[PDB]
């Protein structure tokens, strides 16, 4: 009762001449800066309320529930003595409290445990939108006139509202849309971390309320942690069952950690640009841009320049081109083929994994379907349109049922998917830049026969990449060696960029830099086709075309970009033309050995 | 060969169609010199726009 | 319009 | 432009109608920027 | 207590693994080489590390092949029947899941109560199913999903969710015409496709041709198993101890430090050379997985006898046994 | 009296974020519009649209609980996309 | 954007942009409705 009125004067003591590490109040600094960021989250250590005084955390253990109603209250009135016009805004500070080992995983609870603090691990699974809750609850009335006022309700009753204001009756009460506040309110269903599963049994769902300034910060496909107070609530009627009596029950949330937000930054940019401005950084980059496999330094290298950007480039007022490079990995069994794009997932910004079909949700084919359990119909795009501006990554092409095949086909084409059913009616905009992998028919390299005659995919949908990474080869007894030793050295376990700086720098130099040619001493590369052109009609077919061309000013670009370099220089172009004729060599039949012979002056 | 006969094996989505234009690249470095240039236009500096 | 269709014609022989 | 600008349209009885306006194949070997001019006519032309 | 003496008694002797090989499946009669393949499924790798980062594996897996009468089911049942946490399908009837969860809804009260079932209710163990050539598309890129990410996701109409299931996957597999076609490559024998296929390590096909030794001592043995007299014949093992003999050699973490280990790549070196060339050979590649093989082979037969850090010896022996898996892949 | 009253229409549209961005990892959320008289027929789905509304409440009948009320957006009224089409 | 709405938002002008699904079914309201007692055959009328 009001025995704690004595309770809430300690604690706030606790909060205000606390002093640790060299003194400077920790939990004045936390008030003072939240504050004008205006959180209204106040989150305490169970580490300091635990040391300084014992019942206080014992208290949070046994009855959390109205202990913080005790707590949040006086938090709020100090926080007024500290900020005299905040009284007026949020009018209230409850806090998220810190550290409660426990850690009862997820699966072990008894009845012992509810209505008592508990914290519990697991991964977020889907959840729900966000919606209102009543907060301060206010009545209209009928007869008797108004406003009847505010009152508090509640978690979660909301009643009865029995007699008041003439009457009480039988002009009795409704709630109105005006001078009623609401909260925010969510659900997560939490289930059991599969990683730390005993075997044979099932993790098992337990469900999550958020409230407040919880609401939506997590995100699923993360392990995440709450701090609640698990409870038998509730409806609860449940006058269904019967037998035997039986109540569900719901961790309540007051706290969320994540597992256990990257954006670029002042001190971090003015940093940033002084490392930029070497030239070897590209190669330092290509080397750090697929670190486990020991890859090569080709097909790495296009990853990291399709990766890292292009420039769109839209022609007042017509065309764009494309601003993108389409990488066609085309892997062999036992090669690293797939590995490589799953680390595209990982760095990059917006990155998509569509794996082949069948299907690892996305599904490539944006279809409006009805949705789970009964519910109202819903648009979906697919890796395409969700992926857009992004990185959408593709494997096994091969696989493909055709009704994907001309999905992928048009968003390449048009840069747009356009849905016409069922009664919406639109063109979604799909900017991606397609990297795949494929699969060679039957064995390593099916024939001398060209690429295109190698692998199963057309000639036109393959038209439409400009890089193509053919991998090999047949036995080297050195490359045996070094590979053999770099595998056994991972299993055996149990120069480049920093992967965070690296990740960084790719998503900055999309946002900010946009190089550009001058017209000036370009033409050269004209010539540059000419030479390339005609001298190689002489053997192989057809592939090259001006469409071929285009390729090497775009992806020279993207170096621009990696340079950082706000316009197109020479080395850039040095570095393109090798990158898209070794391409193209390497696509042909073994005739192309006589092609070798003229790479010379392209080197 | 022959210049129907293209399309599966019937002429007749040709006979349907009323102007048919066969495109043809050849190489030609005066005239391939002036594609090109003027694609090293088109991109950038906009000279072209 | 003649001689642009004969173009076309032209197309067709090839 | 002769295809955007439609043709000779008539009802004329009995219930046959001749047409507009006609059909333009580009056919060929890539290089020949017909995907792109089909962009560029979709463009152009009021309802594409 | 009591039964530690015995299996320090087993750990001592130098010709138990031997013991091992002989009495595994008595109704089942030679082979030799079906044996080791079903035993070391029993006794899985380190499956663990090495993060950051992705997990290795770890566990194995095997697909017997032959014209049928060659017993291969046999085996399965055998396993069936000796080892815990072991399920047992005929599919085709799997029929979808089956093999995956349901999952199950309503309850009623809040549902989301999840079946067991087939696959995954036998988890960190051994499943065995016949005939992988007649569950057609459906359910076996389901086992590529189970025997890739290692995780089974399901989402019906309903609470979406995540559920592990790590296990071994033992099948036996009809040739296309029940037949060898030993001129033709395996790769077109078996008819399961690509991704499925290069998941199992190694095969172990067998084929059966008549020898009149080996004839008389079918329809001996055979002729034996159906008299009640004599059924006197026995393993040097009893089918009871060899389990918590087993289990004892689960509690071990092998892991191999020692450096010749370098051998092994020389191993992994000697195998694909002599193998580039023809490419008409068993080819295969051979993949860099099968040096990925290799450790968990090797991890297994140091389960198997209980040695830590393991010999270059036992190596060599996981080796053979990948070479005649090979060369019987030749013809 | 239905021969003297006089009647008015009203659509019900129901608006979805943009399919593109930003899910990446859920099935995108909508809410519910409610329009009258001069803002019916105004819109053909698909288009492309920005609406200025009222954000607001009512009760329903749970699909939820305890005490959660679904929202909706009245809307007053409607600026198109320009056109889009 | 449509994610974040706040329940600081409820009853006040808020402006956002989507894209609609599906338009319904028109339906029709009372602006003004005479209004007749059965028994007392008083009569009256209620304009919304
Ligand atoms: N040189 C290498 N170093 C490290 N790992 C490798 C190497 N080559 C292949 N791998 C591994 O082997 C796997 C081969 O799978 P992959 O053949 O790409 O799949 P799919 O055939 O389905 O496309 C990859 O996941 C990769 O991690
Ligand atoms: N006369 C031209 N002017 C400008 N660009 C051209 C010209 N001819 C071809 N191109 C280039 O060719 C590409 C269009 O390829 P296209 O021939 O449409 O492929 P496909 O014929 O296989 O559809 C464009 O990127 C464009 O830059
Ligand atoms: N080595 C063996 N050990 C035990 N039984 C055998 C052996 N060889 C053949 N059999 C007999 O063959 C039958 C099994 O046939 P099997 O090869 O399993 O056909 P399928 O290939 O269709 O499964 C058994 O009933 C068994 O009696």
């Amino acid at each position: 009762p009001n025995v704690s009125r004595t309770i809430a004067r300690e604690l706030k003591s606790f909060l205000l001449e606390y002093t640790d590490e060299t003194g400077r109040s920790v939990y004045g600094a936390r008030i003072r800066t939240l504050g004008e960021m205006n959180s209204e989250s106040l989150e305490v250590n169970y580490r300091h309320l635990a040391e300084s005084k014992a019942i206080l955390a014992l208290f949070l253990a046994k009855c959390p529930e109205e202990m913080l109603k005790i707590f949040d209250l006086v938090a709020m009135e100090a926080t007024e003595l500290h900020y005299p016009d905040y009284a007026r805004i949020h009018s209230e500070i409850h806090v998220r409290i810190s550290d409660f080992p426990t850690i009862y995983s997820l699966r072990e609870l008894r009845e012992s445990n509810l209505s008592s603090l508990v914290r519990v691990t697991g991964v977020v699974t889907r959840r729900t939108g966000v919606f209102p809750q009543l907060k301060y609850v206010k009545f209209n009335c009928l007869k008797c006139g108004s406003i009847l006022g505010p009152f508090f309700q509640d978690s979660n009753e909301e009643i009865r509202i029995s007699f008041c204001t003439n009457c009480k009756s039988k002009g009795p009460f409704r709630v109105n849309g005006e001078k009623t506040v609401y909260r925010n309110y969510q659900r997560v269903t939490l289930q059991e971390a599969p990683g730390t599963v005993p075997p044979g049994r099932l993790p098992r769902h337990r469900e999550v309320i958020l409230l407040a300034d919880l609401v939506d910060v997590s995100k699923p496909g993360e392990e995440v942690e709450v701090t609640g107070i698990y409870k038998n609530n509730y409806d609860g009627n449940l006058n269904a069952k019967n037998g035997f009596p039986v109540f569900a029950t719901i961790i309540e949330a007051n706290s969320i950690k994540r597992r256990e937000v990257f954006s670029w930054t002042e001190e971090e940019e003015r940093e940033f640009r002084k490392i930029s401005r070497d030239r070897g950084i590209i190669d330092k980059i290509i080397s750090s841009m697929a670190p486990s496999i020991y890859g090569h330094r080709d097909i790495k290298t296009a990853v990291a320049c399709s990766l890292f950007g292009g420039v769109p480039k839209n022609v007042n007022g017509k065309h764009s081109i494309r601003g993108d490079i389409n990488v066609l990995l085309l892997g062999d069994p036992g090669t690293a083929k797939s590995q490589i794009l799953k680390y595209v997932e990982k760095t990059a910004h917006r990155a998509v994994f569509a794996t082949g079909q069948g299907a690892s949700a996305v599904g490539l084919t944006a279809s409006v379907r009805k949705d789970p359990i009964t519910k109202e119909w819903t648009l979906e795009g697919g890796a395409l349109v969700l992926a857009d501006k992004g990185v959408c990554l593709i494997d096994e092409f091969d696989k493909m049922n055709d009704q994907d095949r001309t999905s992928i086909h048009e968003a390449m084409e048009q840069q747009s998917i356009s849905i016409s059913k069922a009664g919406i009616v639109t063109t979604l905009q799909a900017r991606c830049s397609i990297i795949a992998a494929a699969n060679p028919n039957g064995g390593r390299y099916n024939s001398t026969l060209p690429l295109a005659q190698n692998v199963s995919l057309t000639e036109p949908i393959l038209s439409r990449f400009d890089i193509l990474c053919v991998v090999r080869d047949l036995v080297d007894e050195e490359a045996d060696e070094r590979l053999a030793t770099f595998v056994v050295d991972s299993h055996v376990r149990s120069s480049p960029i920093p992967q965070e700086l690296l990740m960084k720098y790719i998503h900055y130099a999309r946002t900010k830099i946009y190089p550009k040619l001058h017209q000036m001493d370009m033409d050269k590369v004209s010539r540059v086709y000419a030479d390339l052109r005609r001298e190689s009609i002489s053997t192989g077919s057809f592939p090259i075309t001006v469409r071929h061309l285009e390729s090497i000013l775009r992806i020279a670009e993207s170096f621009a970009k990696m340079r950082l370099s706000e316009f197109v220089s020479s080395y850039d172009l040095d570095r393109a033309i090798k990158v898209v004729v070794d391409s193209f060599v390497d696509a042909q039949k073994v005739s192309v050995r006589r092609q070798l012979r003229r790479s010379f002056a392209i080197y | 060969k022959s210049p129907g006969d293209n399309i599966d094996f019937q002429t007749t989505i040709l006979s349907r169609f009323d102007m048919i234009f066969i495109v043809k690249d050849d190489h030609n470095e005066e005239r391939d010199i002036s594609i090109a240039n003027h694609v090293i236009n088109i991109h950038t500096g906009n000279a072209n726009a | 319009a003649i001689r642009l269709f004969q173009a076309s014609t032209m197309d067709a022989a090839s | 432009v002769c295809l955007l600008m439609g043709g000779s349209k008539k009802i004329l009885p009995d219930g046959m109608r001749l047409r507009g306006d006609i059909n333009v194949l580009l056919l060929g070997d890539p290089g020949t920027a017909k995907s792109q001019l089909l962009k560029f006519v979709e463009k152009v032309s009021p309802i594409a | 207590s009591d039964e530690i003496n015995e299996l320090k008694e087993m750990v001592k002797d130098e010709h138990i693994y031997d013991k091992l090989v002989r009495s595994i499946a008595p109704a089942v009669f030679g082979h030799e080489a079906v044996k080791k393949g079903i035993l070391l499924q029993m006794l899985g790798g380190v499956h663990k590390s090495t993060v950051e980062g992705i997990k290795l594996r770890g566990d194995i897996n095997i697909c017997v092949v032959g014209d049928p009468s060659t017993s291969k089911s046999q085996f399965l049942k055998y396993v069936v029947g000796f080892a815990p946490r072991s399920v047992y399908t005929s599919g085709k009837a799997s029929s979808a899941a089956g093999l995956t969860a349901a999952v199950v809804r309503d309850e009623e009260g809040g549902d989301y109560t999840i079946e067991a079932g087939a696959l995954m209710l036998a988890d960190n163990g051994i499943c065995c199913i016949d005939e992988f050539d007649k569950m057609d598309i459906s359910d076996q890129v389901a086992i590529h999903e189970a025997m890739e990410q290692q995780t089974i996701s399901i989402a019906k109409a309903g609470i979406h969710a995540t559920l592990n299931a790590r296990t071994s996957i033992l099948a036996a597999a009809n040739p296309v015409g029940g037949r060898y076609n030993r001129k033709l490559s395996l790769r077109g024998n078996l008819n399961m496709t690509a991704p499925i296929m290069s998941r199992f390590d190694l095969f172990f096909v067998i084929l059966d041709d008549c020898n009149e030794k080996i004839d008389t001592e079918l329809a001996s043995h055979i002729v034996d198993l159906h008299m009640k007299r004599d059924e006197a014949i026995e393993p040097p093992f009893s089918a009871e101890q060899l389990r918590r003999y087993i289990k004892y050699a689960r509690t071990f973490k092998p892991i191999l430090t020692k450096e010749a280990r370098s051998y092994l790549v020389e191993k992994y070196k000697e195998l694909r050379k002599d193998d580039a060339q023809g490419f008409s050979r068993s080819s295969y590649r051979i993949t860099v997985r099968q040096l990925e093989s290799m450790i968990r082979l090797s991890e297994a037969i140091a389960r198997a006898n209980c040695v830590d850090e393991i010999t270059p010896s036992f190596i060599a022996e996981a080796y053979d046994l990948l070479r005649q898996s090979i060369i019987r892949v030749d013809v | 009296i239905h021969e003297s009253s006089k009647f008015i229409d009203q659509q019900f549209l129901k608006l979805q974020e943009i399919p593109e961005l930003v899910p990446v990892g859920e099935m995108p959320r909508n809410l519910t519009m409610t329009c009258d008289r001069y803002l019916t027929n105004k819109v053909i789905p698909g288009t492309r649209v920005t609406i200025v509304g009222i954000y607001s409440i009512y009760n329903s009948k749970n699909g939820s609980g305890v005490a959660i009320r679904t929202p909706y957006i009245k809307i007053l009224g409607i600026q198109s996309d320009v056109e889009t089409s | 954007p449509l994610r974040d709405l706040d329940s600081e938002h409820v009853s006040k002008i808020v402006r956002l942009s989507g894209i609609i699904i599906s338009t319904s079914v028109l339906s029709s309201r009372a602006t003004y409705l005479s209004i007749m007692c059965r028994n007392c055959r008083h009569t009256t009328s209620i304009t919304i």
